[PDB]
């Protein structure tokens, strides 16, 4: 059904179907279509997937690959990659709109930075939106210390040298980020290749829950719980069988375990049992790759 | 114009862009205060990949603004 | 890695421009010194009755200038600078006399030893070094270093029997150190920002510190604590000065106001009158008890002498509203602009004028007077393209160019085209030319065109950091000078001056298509009109054919280096007959 040479779309279809509200969003916007006249090909596999699980209870992911200058012959890709055109050509919302929104709210937010020179104590500011948060592994052992490092005071020094327009000399600065709006979900991309080209075989700590009031810009109190991840199982960046787990979202009794969508073979494993996997106590093949962190 | 690169470590890199020049100049220079072939780096603004072959005026790219520094991991 | 420079200035420059960084008093013989953000030194005459108060300045640094130190009794001058040096002078004469080159980044703090004759400096490369000054005036000399920090240093003082030397960095966190011995003492923490600002008593047992956060803390030498915490500045504290007896403290900073902190009981305040940009280095008038008067400095080039009367007998409105003395000062360049052929700048400075500058003669042909900056941009508009080749900063409040050796070569003329009177010029390689005139390396059995004028500052400077020599363009054909210029100078300077190397030209692919040539860049389109003439064949060639770019008709004289930037967005042509 599923031959082992799309690994990477694979996993990122199975991630994205346990989203929440994507599968109904779709349908809308397939429907909008339906009557005016990537989207079609989207709503045929949701289609048949949907078959399959009445009887638990060949898909063939080719036809998205067709449709989707990178994507030639059987070669290896990225997971994060595909994730972005996919995320991309879904455009299309816009485009049919504007005659007369699944990823402006599912995955999107903003960002505040500040700049501030150090001899004349003046601030700057300015707003990127952020899709994901690329955080580093491990510096040159925690989730809250790496995000931390991707967004805290950081003092740019030595050659880096902030060139402020108020002295009109080569000062020096400081840096900040802050969170203004936070999507629906919230994914974490590691950084797990070092330039020394090579790739870092200890994970981290990984929690299951997460808050986001440090760094933001409101008093919020919103929790984030995990609900699936992206793994690696090589050992350089050449190759490497993805695997990809989600949490059972919302059938009698599998509520609350956790899945394992490993090559053509589906096995139901256990929270805590799973929880003790990637965790660095045992030395393990698997490194994640990526998080995604559904709100509540 | 003045930007800034987080680079893999998460440290901030410094570049003077002239922002007229394709994404090829900006990777070299990259490639120059790094050492990175600029066959595997892959830059990031505003969540979307910065395509080669095109300037830097069709991102808005103005002022001070932060280009993160990924590679690519294939399976 | 060598990159040569030069200024546009005028011979005797005599106010202020940029504004003042520090400031030191002579009681002796009654002057002043600033040493301004302006690279110069300038000794002003504090006595009332000269209306003209101005003595000889000091010009030899490329850099601001950070913090000034008076030793040996007036005699000798010790100056810091961003440019990683550390000068001795002579302020009787006002000329340089020496020059200390090791340190690997900008040098901002600098302390004095009255009793004990030493001089100790920091900088951002997180080293401090002590120096002896009587082996200073008289000469490589030894290196004494006292550092065990972890970050950059951004004040420094020392007390006044040099037995005790404190430092202030963005840790928060002060540390002390011993002169005698180079040993470690105190870790002095409980701030929460940077510390710009560090007093000490005469026998050391007492500092004073003021924070960016806006407070000042009175800490304990003889117990490793703080003791007392005031908080009357909203903002944070860039100055700060005390009495004789550490009984009462004048602070300012980015607040705008200038208080008089009494410090036993710290509820008494008057209010000295508020300047109107961000006092920075306020200087005390040390004559007499009661200070009598007090020399603030701004962000802007006026330096005013506020006088204190009403202190002690006040009994919150300002106590002044004018100042007593003032210096005035000029105007600095704000922005610039390259016209479109590379030789003239357009430059805006404040108050709202204009100038019109030159570049190959290095001087000002005109001032355009009270217009409005982009409507005289847009009149001021030339159908022409010329690489650039240079490079203009705007720190210091003048104008520098620079000339780095990628693209120094990169721009080619025609004759008519620089003006003067077909050879084809270089306009990098003539200024070279210029420049290193009297060096007697250059001369044979700028060259025959112009000659830049014989004051001219040149510098040769490191990418980005130490300059490895300062030299007047006039004095060149000396013994010292020659000396060092046989060293200091790069290679890629050497063939092109010394020995006549012609530089590379350029070349560009174009595609002919009657609906591959390799031409120089600067080929006027009268010759591509000639060539196809010429070619098919079965005055005459001007009037019979005329070339298409993009469906325009081509002008046969603009060039084809212009075609590809203005018409064109390889370069592609269409010719048709007629
Ligand atoms: C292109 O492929 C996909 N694209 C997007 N999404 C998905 C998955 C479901 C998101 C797939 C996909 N990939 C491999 C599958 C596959 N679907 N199915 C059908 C199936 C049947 C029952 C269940 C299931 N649901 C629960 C519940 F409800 F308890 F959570 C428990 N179980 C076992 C899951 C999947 C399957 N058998 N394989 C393995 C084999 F085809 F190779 F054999
Ligand atoms: N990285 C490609 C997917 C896994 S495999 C078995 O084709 O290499
Ligand atoms: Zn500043």
């Amino acid at each position: 059904n599923n031959l082992g040479n799309t690994c990477y779309l694979n996993s990122i279809l199975q991630v994205l179907y346990f989203c929440p509200g994507f599968k109904s969003g779709v349908k809308h916007l397939f429907n909008i279509i339906s009557r005016k006249k990537l989207i079609c090909s989207l709503q045929s596999l949701i289609i048949s997937v949907e078959q399959l699980q009445a009887s638990f209870l060949a898909t063939q992911p080719r036809r998205l690959l067709n449709t989707l200058p990178m994507y030639e012959g059987y070669l290896q890709h990225d997971a994060q990659e595909v994730l972005q055109c996919i995320l991309g050509n879904i455009e299309t919302c816009q485009l049919l709109k504007k005659e007369e929104e699944l990823v402006e709210k599912l995955f999107q937010g903003q960002l505040v930075l500040r700049t501030r020179c150090l001899e004349c104590e003046s601030l700057t500011e300015r707003r990127e939106d952020f899709q994901d948060i690329s955080v580093p592994v491990q510096e040159d052992k925690t989730l809250r210390w790496a995000i931390s490092q991707f967004a805290s005071v950081e003092r740019i020094v030595g050659e880096d040298k902030y060139f402020c327009e108020n002295c009109h000399h080569y000062t020096e600065a400081e840096r900040s980020l802050l969170f203004d709006k936070m999507p629906e979900v919230i994914t974490i991309h590691l950084k797990c290749f070092a330039a020394s080209l090579s790739k870092i075989n200890t994970p981290l700590l990984t929690p299951l829950k997460l808050s986001l009031e440090e760094w933001s810009t409101k008093p919020t109190n919103d929790s984030y719980g995990l609900f699936a991840v992206v793994m690696h199982s090589g050992i350089t960046i050449s190759s490497g069988h993805y695997t990809a787990s989600v949490k059972v979202t919302d059938l009698k009794e599998y509520e609350g375990k956790w899945l394992l969508f490993d090559d053509s073979e589906v096995k139901v494993t256990e929270e805590k049992d799973f929880l003790n996997s990637l965790s660095p106590s045992t030395s393990p093949t698997s490194t994640p790759y990526l998080l995604f962190y559904k709100k509540l | 114009m003045q930007i800034f690169v987080k680079t893999l470590t998460g440290k901030t890199i410094t570049l003077e862009v002239e922002p007229s020049d394709t994404i090829e100049n900006v990777k070299a220079k990259i490639q120059d205060k790094e050492g990175i072939p600029p066959d595997q780096q892959r830059l990031i603004f505003a969540g979307k990949q910065l395509e080669d072959g095109r300037t830097l005026s069709d991102y808005n790219i103005q002022k001070e603004s932060t280009l993160h520094l990924v590679l690519r991991l294939r399976g | 890695k060598v990159q040569v420079s030069y200024v546009i200035r005028d011979e005797v420059e005599k106010y202020n421009r940029n504004g003042v960084n520090a400031l030191q008093l002579d009681p002796a013989l009654n002057r002043l010194f600033t040493a301004g953000r302006d690279s110069i030194i300038r000794i002003w005459s504090v006595n009332q009755h000269k209306q003209d108060p101005y003595i000889a300045s000091m010009e030899h640094h490329t850099d601001w200038v950070n913090d000034i130190v008076l030793c040996c009794n007036g005699k000798t001058l010790i100056s810091a600078s961003s440019d990683t040096t550390v000068k001795v002078w002579n302020a009787h004469k006002g000329f340089c006399m020496s020059t200390l080159r090791t340190h690997k980044d900008y040098v901002k703090a600098l302390a004095y030893a009255k009793d004990k004759e030493l001089v100790a400096s920091a900088g951002l490369d997180r080293q401090i070094f002590l120096w002896d000054v009587n082996t200073l005036t008289a000469l490589t000399v030894t290196t004494s270093s006292l550092s065990g920090n972890k970050d950059s240093i951004y004040s420094l003082a020392m007390n006044q029997l040099g037995t005790i030397i404190v430092s202030g960095s963005t840790e928060k966190v002060l540390r002390v150190w011993d002169p005698r011995t180079c040993a470690k003492l105190m870790k002095l923490k409980g701030h929460t920002d940077n510390v710009k600002a560090l007093l000490l008593n005469r026998d050391g047992t007492q500092c004073l510190s003021g924070s960016s956060d806006g407070t000042i803390r009175l800490w304990s030498l003889g117990q490793q604590r703080c003791i007392a915490t005031y908080r009357v500045h909203d903002e944070g504290v860039w100055a700060l000065q005390v009495n004789d007896a550490f009984t009462h403290v004048y602070s300012g900073g980015r607040d705008r106001k200038i208080y008089c902190t009494d410090l036993r009981n710290p509820d008494i305040r008057v209010l000295i009158c508020e300047e109107k940009a961000p006092v920075l280095k306020m200087e005390l008038d040390r004559s007499a008890d009661p200070p009598p008067a007090i020399w603030v400095a701004t962000t802007k080039s006026t330096v005013n002498k506020w006088t204190l009367k009403g202190i002690h007998n006040f009994r919150i409105t300002p106590l002044c509203t004018q100042p007593d003395q003032v210096i005035k000062g000029g105007a600095s360049i704000i922005q610039c602009h390259i016209l479109n052929d590379k030789r003239h700048i357009l430059t805006k400075d404040t108050n709202n004028n204009v100038a019109y500058w030159d570049v190959l003669k290095a001087c000002k042909v005109e001032d355009l007077g009270k217009v409005d900056f982009e409507d005289e941009i847009k009149k001021r508009f030339k159908m022409v393209y010329v690489p650039n080749w240079f490079s203009v900063d705007l720190k210091t409040g003048m104008l520098t160019i620079t000339l780095d050796e990628s693209d120094c070569f990169a721009a080619w003329v025609s004759a008519k085209d620089a003006g003067f009177s077909d050879p084809k010029l270089n306009l990098g390689g003539l200024l070279l030319q210029a420049l290193l005139e009297y060096w007697p390396r250059t001369h044979v059995n700028g060259n025959g065109y112009f000659q830049v004028p014989p004051h001219t500052p040149v510098i040769f400077g490191e990418a980005g950091g130490r300059t490895l020599f300062r030299l007047l363009c006039r004095d060149s054909g000396g013994e010292t000078e020659s000396m060092l210029l046989n060293e200091t100078v790069p290679q890629w300077v050497i063939d092109i001056t010394v020995d006549k190397n012609m530089p590379k030209f350029n070349k560009i692919p174009f595609y002919l298509q009657p609906h591959r040539l390799s031409a120089s860049d600067m080929l006027q389109v009268r010759k591509v009109m000639e060539h196809v003439y010429e070619k098919i064949i079965n005055v005459l060639a001007e009037e019979k054919i005329e070339l298409l770019c993009q469906d325009q008709v081509l002008d046969p004289n603009m060039d084809l280096r212009t075609v590809k930037h203005f018409i064109w967005k390889d370069l592609t042509l269409h010719y048709r007959q007629k």
